[PDB]
């Protein structure tokens, strides 16, 4: 049969809805993403040639193509470039710690491109920022928005900035002709859950 | 969409015991499952996520359990602290995060019998017009109690409202007011008033009376 | 400390429309998704649901699409929850609450919660009426008749009294409230000293003491 009058809604997964994104996240206040019910033609990414990180853990692309699962998250935010390496199991540094931390058994793929051209202003952008102080690790797909004053010193702090006293973000003010590595990276965390479930998420 | 329910209803159990209360789901959410606690008056909060994993600042004798559509709380030697509402929630799929009915957890204690007290009508009240009778039974336990009013010896049912307290935080008894609200003109038509409570404590009622003649 | 404060209770007439809020403090609302939550008297939670505010995106229970509306104000962090035609199924009391839905393990901050009762009564003072006896202990008591809306408080020999006291839940009569409270004291302490009950009706201006005296 051929339906026209009502379709079969089901189709490609919206990658779009993320990957082209106008706004993205702050990486301590990271964007999640819920995909579902779709086709998820992975080779639109595979073999598109725009990324400057595309790392894959417990799967494979050209294979993602096969298969089902029960649901993937997209994780999305900007940090600088040489900030990429820490979006990985296992790895160390500011953001690792205290923004964005991924599972040591992670299954699923981290792509990355620069923004420079987007995300850098003249005069600097100052609305993408990270957390530079927290009392301790952030757990895996934890995710940390507080704003409450750090205190960094033996005196209380009592909501204000001041001596030893830190507001917990920093900006990372973004300017065109920072080097490479201190540009802005757009990164899409896509991870792959699998329980005992209807799988909703299959490939072509 | 999924629909929460949550047995029993209400629990009664004594310090230091060990109480299991039950969630049921109408489709397997795979163990996207959390339990709050809300005390009277205060809003909930969370005690267990993932239907097992006890939430920051939450005692170990808390303990979650299950799979598919039956998840359980246990609470390993109650502490007084306690004693209050459980809820249910789930996190599967979409919204609606819909909440299970919710149980009450209140404390056992040994039985006791009510403390029956009746009270005519004020000359206040009267010369307004009015007359309430009303009869106390006063740190009881359990809080199920039948209270008859008798008028001159004959069963009186309509004009009759009863509220009962919450647990008492002292000595976990339960006390209940019962007031019969007639007019000052039916009052006078009748000579003596009975309250008599029934409670599982004795087959025999603790009937207090009172006659307006004196 | 996160903390979400909401604003104070309501008391309005059936048909009408209220706006609650919830002011963040601690974080962000914009980085997040802020809930809210129905609470009916001695019933149980029912999620209305929620605002995005970084765009402005909602997301409904069916059963409170159109009779709930959340925004959000960023500027000063604040959410609000908008019912409108209000009826008495909509008396309950609402939370805020801080959500990010794929993400976080529960609800883990709410607000202290805001009280709305949808009613066409007109506010009443109370009358206060002593309950003196017609071996042992005695039992005393006030009967608070015939007011609106709630609460009454009541006190004895302005807490000089605190043992043996109990206050029994408002219960509607002819739709009005009317409570009592008891007091037990030893024999020899009434009627040789004062007892006076104490009962204050804030939404009436009300403050009356009366004595028990013996019959
Ligand atoms: C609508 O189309 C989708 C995609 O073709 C169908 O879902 C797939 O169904 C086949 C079997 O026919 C499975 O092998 C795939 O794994 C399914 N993929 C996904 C993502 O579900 C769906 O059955 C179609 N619906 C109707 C009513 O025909
Ligand atoms: C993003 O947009 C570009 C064109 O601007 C397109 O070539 C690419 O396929 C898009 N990516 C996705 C995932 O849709």
């Amino acid at each position: 049969e051929s339906i026209v009058r009502f379709p079969n809604i089901t189709n490609l997964c919206p990658f779009g809805e993320v990957f082209n994104a106008t706004r993205f996240a702050s990486v301590y206040a990271w964007n999640r993403k819920r995909i579902s019910n779709c086709v998820a033609d992975y080779s639109v990414l595979y073999n598109s040639a725009s990324f400057s990180t595309f790392k894959c853990y417990g799967v494979s692309p050209t294979k993602l193509n096969d298969l089902c699962f029960t649901n993937v998250y997209a994780d999305s935010f900007v940090i600088r470039g040489d900030e990429v390496r820490q979006i990985a199991p296992g790895q160390t540094g500011k953001i690792a710690d205290y923004n964005y931390k991924l599972p040591d058994d992670f299954t699923g793929c981290v792509i990355a491109w620069n923004s420079n051209n987007l995300d850098s202003k003249v005069g600097g952008n100052y609305n993408y920022l990270y957390r530079l102080f927290r009392k301790s690790n952030l757990k895996p797909f934890e995710r940390d928005i507080s704003t409450e004053i750090y205190q960094a010193g033996s005196t209380p702090c009592n909501g204000v900035e001041g001596f030893n006293c830190y507001f917990p973000l920093q900006s990372y003010g973004f300017q065109p002709t920072n080097g490479v590595g201190y540009q802005p990276y757009r990164v899409v965390v896509l991870s792959f859950e699998l329980l005992h479930a209807p799988a909703t998420v299959c490939g072509p | 969409d999924i629909q929460m329910t949550q047995s029993p209803a209400s629990l009664s159990a004594s310090v230091g015991e060990t109480v299991t209360i039950t969630c049921r789901a109408s489709g397997n959410i795979h163990n996207y499952l959390a339990w709050y606690q809300q005390k009277q008056g205060k809003s909930p909060q969370l005690l267990v996520y993932n239907a097992k994993t006890l939430a920051d600042g939450v005692p170990s004798r808390f303990s979650g359990s299950g799979s598919g559509t039956q998840y359980s709380l246990k609470i390993n030697s109650l502490q007084p602290e306690d004693f209050g509402s459980y809820y249910c929630q789930h996190f599967w799929s979409t919204p609606p995060w819909t909440f299970g009915g919710g149980t009450k957890l209140e404390v056992k204690r040994a039985d006791a019998a009510p403390t029956v007290s009746i009270f005519p009508p004020s000359s206040e009240q009267l010369t307004s017009g009015g007359a309430s009778v009303v009869c106390f039974l006063n740190n009881f336990y359990p809080k199920d109690i039948n209270v008859k009013w008798k008028i001159d010896g004959s069963e009186r049912q309509n004009g009759v409202l009863n509220s009962w307290t919450d647990q008492d935080s002292k000595d976990s008894t339960y006390s209940m007011s019962s007031t019969l609200t007639l007019t000052k003109d039916e009052y006078e038509r009748h000579n003596s008033y009975t309250c008599e409570a029934t409670h599982k404590t004795s087959t025999s009622p603790i009937v207090k009376s009172f006659n307006r003649n004196n | 400390e996160v903390q979400l404060q909401q604003s104070g209770a309501e008391l309005v007439r059936p048909g009408a429309s209220v706006k609650l809020s919830c002011t963040a403090s601690g974080f962000n609302i914009k980085d997040t998704y802020i809930h809210w939550v129905k609470q009916r008297p001695e019933q149980g939670l029912e999620w209305i649901g929620r605002i995005d505010p970084g765009d402005g995106d909602t997301e409904y229970d069916p059963s409170f699409q159109g009779k709930a509306t959340i925004t959000a104000d960023t500027s000063s962090n604040t959410a609000y929850l908008e019912l409108s035609s209000l009826t008495s199924e909509d008396t309950a009391v609402y939370y805020c609450t801080r959500f990010y839905d794929y993400v976080d393990y529960g609800m883990d901050y709410w607000g202290q919660g805001t009280s709305v009762t949808v009613s066409s009564a007109k506010t009443t003072p109370p009358s206060v009426y002593p309950l003196a006896p017609g071996n042992s202990m005695v039992t005393l008591g006030c009967l608070v008749k015939g007011y609106f809306p709630e609460p009454v408080t009541v006190t004895w020999n302005s807490g000089s009294l605190s043992s043996g006291v109990h206050t029994f839940p408002a219960v509607l009569q002819s739709d009005l409230y009317t409570l009592s409270s008891s007091v037990t004291v030893p024999s020899s302490t009434w009627p040789s000293e004062t007892v006076t009950c104490n009962v204050a009706h804030p939404a009436s201006s009300t403050k009356v003491d009366k004595k028990i005296e013996p019959r």
